């Protein structure tokens, strides 16, 4: 659809949807967060035209990275929780978010960036990888428009945002294997 | 007792459970 | 008994007796180690004349600190295992052992120091605290003799060893609450 | 599943079990 519809639709969905006791507490944070990401995805123009398999494959591949972006905003200035093994994670999450906040993304930019991250996940296992890619390009097209309407003289603004993607792949490849804990 | 599960495996479980509901 | 008997007896006992897969592996290291400490204690002249309650009370109070001393030798030069939450522990254990190794204790000195650590544990709960104290003094008496026969010009050698005790109390007070994990 | 136990509590257990044998 039109660049304006996509921006509007995504931004709206983003606005609406978003001792060892510490480890248990962190551990159960993820369940509602993952469900928030799943609901957001459903509001992304074209996501629910992908096959069930491809939808599910993208969320599995891309949800951790989206959570890295969401934590980013939910961080701080001050900021510990090292002793649970979430040390190098939440400390990696802090440094990433610092970087992200330097861009000073508006809520529309952040919402649309977040959507770009989800559909920019690794595509190993796609039934129709081409459909996933058309969706990615649609979203990146909108993001580029948005960013250039917003800041015409910063022409590498979109470039900087796109550079967050390798970073997210790295955080993903290093920390998605961190252990959670749930009292049986 | 506790279940110890990787952050990645928890994510797939929740996605799977969410799509089966 | 005589200073020579104590040194001999303790030194001998010391010589004779001494992903998440990493966390499980570390976790089960402690069980034989704790049993090694319990057997050592039984060879300490006068330990088994203390009441069962006092014996048990000392091992509960003092075994973690003894393990800190044992790890000390079983460390290295190079040296990771941060991600399990044993990060600030094994890293505290590294710095303590560095300090300990600078003294360059002989095996007799280390053996007798180790015994001093066990019986120098916090005495909250002692049926006969005076008996525990006479034992402590006996062992410190021997250690002082030993250290001064060995290095007569370093007169603060025994002083430096005694300064490891507050350190051990601190490591104890900070890290004894670290979580272990055992597959049920 | 797993049992999560503090290093301190594991120590007392092992001492207790060792003295009861």
């Amino acid at each position: 659809p039109t660049v304006e519809d996509v921006i509007s639709q995504v931004a709206r969905a983003h606005r609406e949807i978003f001792v060892q006791e510490i480890w248990e507490d962190f551990s159960m944070s993820f369940t509602p967060a993952v469900r928030e990401v799943v609901e957001f995805a459903k509001h992304i123009p074209g996501f629910r035209d992908l096959s069930q398999h491809d939808q599910v494959t993208l969320l599995k591949a891309g949800t951790f990275e989206v959570l890295m972006v969401r934590f980013a905003s939910l961080f701080n200035v001050k900021d510990e929780l090292g002793a649970m093994g979430m040390g190098d994670l939440l400390s990696a999450m802090f440094d990433f978010s610092e970087k992200l906040n330097s861009l000073a993304l508006t809520e529309e930019e952040l919402g649309l960036f977040t959507a770009v991250v989800l559909v920019s996940a690794d595509r190993s296992g796609m039934e129709n990888s081409a459909s996933v890619e058309q969706l990615q390009e649609t979203l990146l097209r909108a993001l580029r428009a948005l960013v250039l309407k917003n800041r015409p003289l910063e022409t590498s603004r979109f470039t900087k945002l796109l550079l967050k993607l390798p970073d997210l792949r790295t955080l993903n490849n290093m920390h998605s294997e961190k252990l959670l804990s749930f009292r049986v | 007792t506790h279940r110890l599960i990787t952050l990645a495996d928890h994510i797939c479980q929740i996605i799977t459970q969410d799509f089966a509901r």
